[PDB]
């Protein structure tokens, strides 16, 4: 009935030393059934990485939106969107569906190709930017999220620490949730490479 | 000449002749005459056919019980101004269970042609018509332009020769207007009249239409046999 | 240019008086209308042999009681025809009866003058809508695009139509046969048709109370313009 | 309706799906097949609401048959599935939304694979090796999660379905008649007369 | 109840007449079939006034396309008119269930059922309405592909005359009509008040009840 | 909106606008269309002004309306795929309600109703194109062979071509083409078809297509040698 | 779709020989509150029509607007606006029953219950009655609210059937009229004591009569009523 | 009224031609020169710059060659501003078809796309065709490289090599004389700046004058890349084949 | 909230003779407990010999009967001056009805007179168009208990021949307009006694070639 936890999934989003790291799970499930070990939430325009938490439905028909407008922008800009102004595209896109909005919960995560500065922003189904500056979390799981950011999270980590902390805090924040698991990736982003991982997990 | 493109051009002179082409139509149109005594108003139409194998064009058409109207030039514009008249009859029965009097409906006709003459795009109405009534203040006779002009008369008669059914109807103003309680005779008066207006041709059974409605008779149209009476 | 709803000083619609002229150079269609049915004849005229003639549709059924032959622009006439059928379909629809042909024909004939600047243009065809009802009875009307229709013991439309008209002023009588309408209907095509009369470039059609609208095959029209020769032949 | 079976082998998709059409208290019909043909080797499976699965079917049937001859050109099963979730998408947030679940089961021609979709009536798309619409999935999966193997033959995978379809028998309280298998491969869409 | 099935000798069509308001019994002499024209029937089923309107304006439809086409309309066709009109007026409240049957040289002898909530199907046997449960027991049991057009007529009537008994909706009167190549043929009205006499003693059935 | 009357009648009762999309297809470059006994062959003229063409892209001049119906054009390029498109649109609309394909007749009958509803809307000009349309009713093994115009008048025909020089190519067909005994077989049909455009094409190279349609959705174009080896055979007998 | 707020109660009438009474208290309810207590709710139009109008004020209020631009777009190029083309009664009546119907056709009534009393052109006697949901009915009494309750039973008395207007007498009739008013002040929680009572006679016209009272009321029999049942003193 | 002053832009002449779409081609002739060139393993687009100045700033402006998408580009001839709202209407389908399908748009489905728009100003609304000419040079998995032209009528056709704008005819004459099926790259760049070179109305053919860009596979492994040449990328071509 | 209907009662009769129709109905219109009046006519000639009731929300009824009224007026002018045959005033009103299908007339309907063999005719209707030709129909209040008594006394039913015990039915004799409005008085009278809604006077309308004739006959008042 609640749209947001029809699906289940989780979203994770860190910032580092020069450095940020975006995390999702693979679930995709219609409540209690599991149908899809492989749905990833994790999209990217450019060097701009995009989460999308919620209804999946919702969560494929944004990125098609995101890819159509991000394309647009880098035709007539010519130059590749930036995550600050990003951030505030997908919070004016969100905001037009106010009184019908996709039940969603994004996280933008890039690093600033001119300023080389780290950044991250979450959002809410409705467009509210968060802005934060160690973490932001966001799906089914976001309470356990955020006790696990919480408490594991130190500012300036190097990037190959930085990906055990937020590993670590995906991977166990989704083991206490029924609708969240099923694998996991994590997306580690520096100015000019970017690695990802898929996590070995308990698969129940 | 450069003036008459469309309606919406006046000449030099203050003349409208788009308004003034329509008013030809009527000219070219048969003769019809309408005539009303205190008791009874009586509509006669001279019927026009194209051929000896054709029918003759219906002239005279029915707008309520009590009201009705005959026709001289385009008749399909008298189909659709015969058919307003007919919804605003209408209109005041259902709404106020009331008869539409006949200088009411004179008036919603002369504002309905006049919309056609101030705006570009359309026409004006290109056809004449006679309205006879029985309303609350007795029998009524009115002439419809379609300049917008509509004026309440004793008798009167429009289309082709009609200036000499209008002039023996200006002669015998003062005998038929009398003709009160006597449905016939102010028929024979209204045949008489038109029959000022014919020239090689005369009338016979399926020429002649007539109508009448009065104090105790509903608008009624006769056709046929039922006109060989008068001829 | 002009204003398309534009009245001549004569007071005359100068569009409508146009595609009157276009009708004079369309193909010849004839009704008669006798006590026994109504008959409705057209020539196909096929601009080239290579043409199959028996695609020429210039005499349509609007109705089981009513039928309709065109004359003009003929592509014109499949909007009003289509009017015709559901207007026709709808009355029956709403009243469990069949409609009248005068009250079909003036349905029609309210399409006629809705143009302006509704349809950009008056219609460059005419019809000969043909029909049995049960109050009025066997009939024959000539509808135009000036919104005008006049009924008709017969009549004639198309490129030879005074001529054909003249004949049918002489020709028609109130006690005609349906066998005779068809051969008179047959005689005076054959006189102004360009091309020599035949099965396949003529065609018949009826209308009875009985057996309804009919479109005659060419094997039956072929007879009677075999029976036409002899009778013509015979004096 | 009710079950709709679909699974991806080595070189061809096969879908299965149920005869029975019950409305109400009766079971009206126990030969029905439910499914379109939308290209030569694209075949699409549904089951949803009374109505809306016929004409939601026929009316992506004959856009994708307008594809076809306007471009003289076969979508992939993956454009074809994608164009299906868009409009299922489109009416979830319609006056009065298509109720309607279906699989999508292709043969790529160009890349010479065979390709299995899953779309639920709210536009939520999937790729599996094997999928199923309704309460099929919770008897099905367990069975599929351990028999199946991706390099399987077009048999195998048939004799995987009967498994699968003898489980739906034994345990689902509903009566759906048996179904009807197709299997859609490079040659096209066949229909396997008995099983 | 009404019912309809194909066979050797074309389609076979037999409905009740029953109309009823709640547990009061508005007429016992309702038409439930209509004559879409001389090769098409409509069976009638659920809301009266929206099955009587829509199907006799279907027949109006129909009526057209032949005017259009100069051709009989296939009952294909026919039925998806129906379906499609009622589909677009679907979560309204339209309150209807329908056989299309009919015979075309193309098509041979068809039969669709035609819903409200827009399912169309194509069969060989239906039974529609409040008693369809009853008609249909007798059916199944007695229903072959070889039967006489005699023998149709009579299961037909037989399997409404079940459920009339039976279901307190159904009942009146058993209208028949019979489908072939050549069109339809009615097959008169049957009281059930008088046939249920004669199909006890005659058939010895329905030995439960006392006469 | 734009509604200002475009065709319009003159004193003479004609329509100019509508005559005048007639020369329009004057202008355009030959189309032919002839029916055998158990099929129908569309040809259609390449004019070869324009060299360094991509063959394989540029749009070919018998479309596909559905897999039984094909669709040939003279006149304005751009006007034609405006009725093609709404032709195909209408050939799937046709199915998915009647639960059958169009006849060749029905879909001549739309498209021809399409053209004439342009010749008396405001604001529009009517198409500057004459169409031959052809093809197999469903389950109907008699060949169809229809033509279209500007005006929105369509008619049947045992043969018929279109387009510039249609006035010779026309002459050629009405003594060659035999009513009592039609092109009997395939290779007969496309050989009267090439002929009656080397009355005109020039050389007998790229310049003329040829799409043969038969029975049951069985249509192909025919290739560039496949048509020479015909070019070359009618060619030789002629040296005589 | 509303609630009434500012309500007005009953409206009586009765025809009698010659012509037709109607009455109204002069009382604007808001709810349980008793709050104006100087509203005219019988509205003359023109000299031979009086609508008395009960239910919801305001839309009292247009009711009376639309009447009084009724009568300006009556005399509009009408010469005879004073004379034969006067508005009647049965005119003004059908114009307000379509307005009523049409409204709650719209879901959107105008939530009044309406009594046109008047006297037609041949002097004959107009008596309708119309509402929120645009029903209508003729009777020799008409009363609105509670006067339909309590109003009726004593007018009916007087003019039980057809026949029995012409035994009537204006006297007779104004008289029950007066009397039932009394009644409905006496049961009716939501009366006032003042009233307005229109005559209108096809001899002596319209006569409009303002600010009367009930009087003659009987209250002296409450000082022997004590308790509520065993009670003495 | 208004009729008075309506010149009628959609309709035809006595010999059957549409007024407005000639009369926009010739417009278009007077338009800089754009060649496109398709080889087995790429397309070139070369266009001249209409007489421009020493004070216009070269590196940032565009007035020729526009991207519609990562596969598909196109140079113009005739009014810029109509163009651009061509272009980015183009540019729009092109998303909307990848939206869709999940697939990037096959060339000849957008050009036929811009052409249908092009070929309703001609039919309908009574507004003036729109004064370009485009050449659309374009890749896909189905056909491969492709080379398209559309013009004001709506009308458009695929190409070998082929040219838009001025001198047309002196341009096509040279392509057709020295252009070869089996012919590449960069022997196609070539071709294109010595027709430019030939054709042009300016006194010699200079890197300041000229947009240039080629579509080549020459990108790392199965892939396209887009290539629009910037000014000193220009002057380096030009010396390297020889015309400066 | 607003409840944009309600019920004004009543019960209207129509029956078909042989060469006759009748149309009967009471003329009492009353609300919950109260009566508004005791002679408000329901049934109504709608001109072309037909006859007209449209009985429970008088609002409905008289909206209906108004705008049936203006369709025969409308069908004179278009078809000049045709009379509209009951057959196709049932039809035209089946119209009238289902045009408001989703926001129905509150009425049942039944419209009497002669069809165009000279026979009697009576249609009867459902609140959304539903219609159907009869020989007999009671509607509205009391219809549930005359329908019953018409079934027995004007079709004979459960009626047999003495002597023969159940085998001979009697035989469906016709009736004469003056059996008929016996059977209509003795039906509304047994209607009043036995049903609060009913009473005060009954108005029959009576159709036959020779036009429409009216007789009234009183009820309990009570
Ligand atoms: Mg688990
Ligand atoms: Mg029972
Ligand atoms: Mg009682």
């Amino acid at each position: 009935s609640d749209p947001s936890s029809i699906n289940g999934g989780i979203v994770v989003a860190m910032t580092g030393k020069d450095c940020v790291a975006i995390a999702c799970d693979l679930r995709l499930g219609s409540q209690s059934l599991g149908v899809s070990n492989k749905f990833e939430k994790i999209f990217h325009y450019g060097h701009v990485f995009l989460g999308i938490t919620g209804l999946a439905t919702d969560v494929t028909t944004l990125n098609e939106m995101f890819r159509y407008k991000t394309n647009l922008y880098k035709l007539k800009e010519e130059r590749a969107i930036e995550p600050e102004t990003f951030t505030q595209l997908v919070s004016s896109s969100l905001y037009e569906r106010r009184f019908g909005p996709y039940f969603v919960g994004p996280v933008v995560a890039g690093i600033n190709s001119k300023s080389g500065k780290p950044f991250i922003a979450g959002f809410d189904l409705i467009g509210c930017i968060d802005e934060a500056k160690d973490f932001i979390v966001s799906g089914t799981a976001s309470d356990q999220l955020f006790g696990m950011c919480e408490s594991l999270y130190e500012p300036n980590l190097e990037p190959e620490d930085l990906f055990e902390t937020i590993s670590q805090a995906l991977l166990n924040a989704a083991d206490r949730d029924a609708l969240s698991g099923w694998g996991a990736v994590v997306y580690i982003i520096k100015k000019d490479e970017v690695v990802k991982r898929y996590l070995k997990m308990r698969q129940d | 000449n450069n003036y008459d493109g469309d309606t919406v051009t006046f000449s030099p002179t203050g003349r409208l002749f788009q308004v003034e082409y329509a008013l030809e139509a009527i000219k070219q149109g048969s003769v019809t005459v309408g005539l009303r005594s205190n008791t009874h108003a009586v509509l006669v139409a001279l019927k026009r056919n194209a051929d000896e194998l054709s029918s003759y064009q219906k002239k005279i058409i029915k707008c309520d019980e009590h009201m009705g109207l005959s026709l001289a030039g385009l008749a399909p514009d008298a189909r659709v101004l015969s058919n307003y008249l007919r919804q605003q009859c209408n209109y005041s029965s259902l709404v106020f269970n009331r008869k539409l009097a006949v200088e009411r409906a004179g008036h919603l006709l002369c504002d309905k042609a006049q919309k056609n003459t101030q705006s570009y795009g359309g026409r004006p109405y290109g056809v004449g018509l006679l309205i006879i009534g029985y309303d609350k203040s007795g029998a009524h006779l009115l002439e419809f332009q379609p300049s917008g002009n509509v004026t309440e008369l004793y008798g009167t008669a429009i289309g082709a020769r009609s200036q000499g059914a209008k002039t023996y109807l200006e002669r015998t103003l003062d005998t038929f207007i009398k003709i009160d309680g006597n449905p016939d005779e102010l028929i024979k008066a209204g045949v008489e009249a038109i029959s000022q207006s014919l020239r090689d041709e005369s009338l016979t059974v399926d020429n002649l239409s007539i109508a009448i409605v009065g104090k105790d008779t509903p608008f009624t149209i006769y056709d046929g046999e039922a006109v060989a009476k008068y001829i | 240019d002009r204003g398309v709803s534009t009245f001549s000083p004569e007071g005359r619609l100068f569009q409508v008086e146009y595609s009157l002229e276009a009708i004079k150079l369309g193909s010849t269609a004839i009704g008669i209308a006798t006590k026994e049915g109504v008959v409705l004849g057209v020539e196909k005229r096929a601009t080239s042999p290579l043409l199959e003639s028996d695609s020429i549709e210039k005499i349509v059924e609007i109705d089981r009681h009513i039928g309709c032959a065109m004359s003009g622009l003929t592509a014109d006439a499949r909007s009003m025809i289509e009017h015709a059928r559901t207007a026709a379909v709808t009355h029956n629809l709403y009243y469990d009866e069949d409609i009248n042909v005068e009250s079909l024909t003036q349905s029609v004939c309210d399409l006629a003058l809705r143009f302006g600047e509704l349809m950009s243009r008056p219609f460059g065809v005419a019809l000969l809508i043909a029909g049995h009802d049960a109050d009025d009875g066997y009939q024959l009307f000539h509808a135009e695009p000036s919104g005008t229709f006049y009924r008709y013991n017969a009549k004639a439309i198309g490129s030879g139509s005074e001529g054909a008209q003249a004949e049918l002023l002489n020709e028609w009588h109130s006690s005609l046969t349906l066998k005779e309408a068809e051969l008179l209907v047959l005689k005076i095509l054959k006189q102004v048709m360009e091309e020599k009369l035949d099965e396949n470039n003529a065609q018949l059609s009826c209308i009875t109370k009985q057996d309804g609208f009919k479109i005659y095959d060419n094997e039956k029209t072929a007879e009677l313009i075999k029976e036409l020769k002899e009778k013509e032949a015979a004096e | 309706m009710d079950i709709i079976l679909g699974i991806r082998v080595q070189d061809s998709v096969i879908l299965a799906s149920s005869k029975a059409v019950t409305r109400g208290i009766s079971v009206l019909k126990d030969s029905d097949d439910k499914t379109r043909q939308l290209s030569p080797h694209t075949l699409m499976s549904f089951a949803g609401e009374a109505g809306d699965t016929v004409q939601f079917a026929e009316y992506i049937q004959a856009n994708i048959q307008l594809y076809s001859i306007r471009e003289d050109y076969e979508l992939s099963p993956q454009a074809v599935s994608s164009f299906v979730r868009q409009e299922l998408a489109k009416s979830i947030r319609s006056r009065r939304p298509y109720q309607v679940n279906v699989l999508i089961g292709g043969y790529d021609k160009k890349k010479n694979k065979p390709e299995l979709y899953q779309i639920d009536y709210l536009g939520t798309k999937v790729e599996l090796p094997y999928g199923a619409h309704g309460y099929s999935g919770f008897y099905t999966f367990s069975l599929l999660d351990h028999h199946y193997r991706p390099d399987m033959t077009t048999e195998e995978g048939l004799d995987l379905l009967k498994l699968c379809v003898q489980e739906l028998e034994k345990r689902m309280p509903m009566d759906f008649k048996g179904v009807i298998v197709k299997i859609v491969d490079k040659d096209g869409i066949r229909q396997v007369d008995d099983f | 109840t009404m019912l309809a099935f194909r066979f050797q000798g074309g389609i076979i069509v037999a409905v009740d007449s029953r109309a009823t308001a709640g547990n009061w019994v508005a007429s016992q002499t309702v038409k439930k079939v209509i004559e879409i024209n001389p090769f098409l029937l409509g069976t009638m089923a659920g809301g009266a006034a929206d099955c009587q309107f829509w199907e006799t304006w279907l027949g109006s439809q129909c009526r057209l396309h032949e005017l259009r086409e100069k051709e009989r309309i296939s009952v294909a066709a026919a039925s998806k008119i129906l379906s499609n009109l009622v589909y677009q007026y679907k979560g309204a409240g339209l309150s209807m269930g329908t056989m299309i049957c009919g015979y075309t040289r193309k098509e041979g002898p068809t039969i669709y059922y035609v819903d409200s909530d827009g399912t169309r199907l194509k069969g060989d046997i239906f039974c529609v309405g409040s008693g369809q449960t009853f008609a249909y027991g007798v059916l199944d049991s007695n229903y072959k592909w070889d039967l006489s057009v005699e023998d149709a007529l009579y299961l037909g009537k037989r399997s409404i005359l079940a459920a009339a008994h039976r279901d307190a909706y159904s009942g009146g009167s058993v209208n028949l009509y019979h489908v072939t190549e050549d069109g339809w043929i009615y097959h008169g009205n049957h009281d059930v008040g008088e046939l249920f006499w004669k199909v006890k003693e005659e058939e010895g059935s329905f030995n439960n009840v006392i006469g | 909106g734009y509604d200002r009357a475009l065709s319009i009648f003159s004193p003479d009762g004609h329509i100019f606008q509508v005559e005048y999309a007639l020369e329009a297809v004057k202008r355009g470059t030959c189309a032919v269309g002839v029916k055998g006994k158990n099929c129908v062959v569309l040809g259609c003229e390449r004019r070869s002004t324009l060299k360094l063409q991509d063959t394989r892209i540029t749009p070919s001049k018998v479309s596909k309306i559905d897999s039984h119906v094909v669709l040939s054009f003279s006149g304005l390029n751009a006007d034609s795929r405006i009725l093609i498109e709404k032709a195909r649109v209408e050939a799937q609309s046709h199915r998915l309600t009647l639960e059958d394909p169009v006849t060749v007749e029905y879909l001549t009958r739309y498209v021809a109703g399409v053209q004439q509803r342009y010749t008396q809307s405001g604001g529009v000009r009517p198409f500057g194109v004459s169409t031959l349309i052809a093809g197999f009713d469903p389950r109907d093994d008699e060949p169809k062979l229809y033509q279209t115009e500007p005006s929105g008048i369509y008619s049947s025909w045992s043969a018929q071509t279109i387009g510039r020089n249609s006035k010779t190519v026309r002459e050629f067909l009405e003594k060659n083409y035999d009513r009592k005994e039609p092109p009997a077989t395939v290779e007969e049909c496309v050989k009267l078809t090439v002929r009656s455009l080397l009355e005109v094409v020039q050389t007998g190279a790229k310049n003329i297509e040829i799409t043969v349609v038969k029975p049951d959705s069985d249509i192909v174009a025919l290739s560039s040698e496949e048509i020479n080896q015909y070019v070359t055979q009618i060619e030789q007998e002629k040296q005589e | 779709t509303q609630q009434p707020i500012v309500t007005g109660t009953s409206v009586i009438s009765m025809k009698y020989d010659n012509g037709v009474i109607i009455a109204a208290d002069n009382l604007g309810s808001y709810g349980s509150l008793l709050r104006f207590n100087g509203v005219e709710r019988l509205i003359p139009v023109g000299d031979n029509t009086v609508v008395g109008i009960s239910g919801d004020i305001s839309d009292m209020q247009h009711i009376e607007r639309l009447l009084k631009d009724l009568v300006t777009e009556n005399a509009y190029d009408n010469p005879l606006a004073d004379a034969e083309e006067a508005l009647e009664p049965s005119y003004i009546f059908e114009y307000l029953a379509t307005v009523m119907y049409q409204r709650r056709s719209k879901m959107n009534p105008l939530w009044n219950a309406i009594i046109v009393a008047g006297v037609q052109s041949n002097g004959d006697q107009f008596l309708r009655y119309v509402n929120l949901l645009g029903v209508t009915y003729s009777s020799p009494t008409l009363a609105t609210g509670f006067g339909a309750h309590m109003a009726n039973p004593l007018l009916r008395k007087v003019v039980d059937r057809e026949s029995d207007i012409p035994k009537t007498t204006v006297q007779v009739a104004e008289e029950a009229i007066v009397n039932a008013m009394r009644v409905l002040y006496y049961r009716d929680a939501r009366s006032s004591r003042n009233f307005s009572l229109a005559i209108i006679d096809k001899n002596t016209g319209l006569t409009f009569k303002k600010n009367l009272q009930v009087e003659n009321m009987k209250w002296d029999f409450a000082k022997d009523i004590k308790g509520y049942g065993t009670q003495k003193i | 009224g208004s009729r008075r002053y309506d010149s009628r832009t959609t309709i035809f002449s006595p010999e059957g031609r549409l007024y407005q779409v000639e009369y926009a081609l010739e417009s278009i002739s007077h338009a800089g020169t754009a060649i496109g060139i398709m080889a087995s393993d790429g397309i070139v687009l070369a266009a001249e710059r209409k007489v421009t100045s020493t004070l216009l700033e070269q590196d940032t402006s565009t007035e020729k060659l526009y991207k519609l998408n990562d596969k598909i580009a196109v140079a113009v001839a005739g009014l810029t501003a109509d163009a651009e709202i061509l272009i980015n209407t183009a540019r729009i389908h092109a998303q909307n078809y990848l939206k869709t399908y999940n697939e990037d748009i096959p060339v000849e489905i957008l050009v036929r796309r811009l052409s249908d728009i092009k070929q309703g100003y001609t039919q309908h609304g009574g507004l003036r065709p729109f004064g370009v000419s485009f050449i659309y040079a374009g890749y896909d998995d189905r056909y491969g490289y492709q080379l398209y032209t559309s013009n004001p009528s709506g009308n458009y056709t695929g190409w070998k090599a082929i040219s838009v704008g001025a001198n047309t005819s002196a341009a096509q004459t040279l392509l057709q004389m020295d252009y070869k099926d089996d012919m590449k790259v960069d022997d196609a760049i070539e071709l294109a700046l010595k027709t430019l070179s030939k054709t042009t109305d300016s006194s010699a053919l200079t890197y300041d004058r000229l947009e240039f860009a080629t579509i080549r596979k020459g990108a790392n492994d199965g892939e396209v890349y887009q290539k629009i040449f910037k000014p000193q990328e220009i002057k380096d071509i030009l010396v390297k084949t020889g015309i400066t | 909230q607003f409840n944009p209907y309600g019920d004004n009662g009543g019960t209207i009769l129509g029956i078909a003779g042989e060469d006759f129709a009748v149309l009967a109905g009471d003329t009492r219109n009353i609300t919950d407990y109260s009566i508004n009046s005791r002679y408000e006519p329901k049934v109504f000639d709608c001109g072309d010999n037909i006859v007209m009731s449209a009985n429970g929300f008088a609002a409905d009824g008289d909206a209906l009967v108004k705008r049936f009224k203006n369709s025969v007026k409308w069908y004179h002018f278009d078809h000049n001056d045709k009379k509209l045959s009951i057959n196709s005033a049932a039809r035209n009103i089946q119209h009238l009805l289902y045009g408001k299908r989703f926001f129905p007339y509150y009425v049942h309907t039944i419209i009497a007179g002669l069809d165009e063999d000279g026979k009697g005719a009576v249609y009867s209707f459902d609140p959304v168009g539903s219609y159907e030709r009869e020989q007999c129909r009671a509607g509205g209040a009391a219809a549930s208990l005359i329908m019953p008594f018409l079934d027995n006394q004007v079709n004979f039913k459960n009626q047999y021949e003495p002597g023969t015990n159940g085998k001979v039915k009697k035989p469906l004799k016709y009736l004469s307009v003056e059996e008929v409005i016996k059977l209509v008085r003795d039906s509304f009278t047994s209607a009043t006694e036995r049903h609060i809604q009913v009473g005060d006077g009954l108005e029959i309308l009576i159709v036959t070639k020779d036009g429409v004739r009216k007789e009234f006959y009183e009820l309990k008042r009570d």
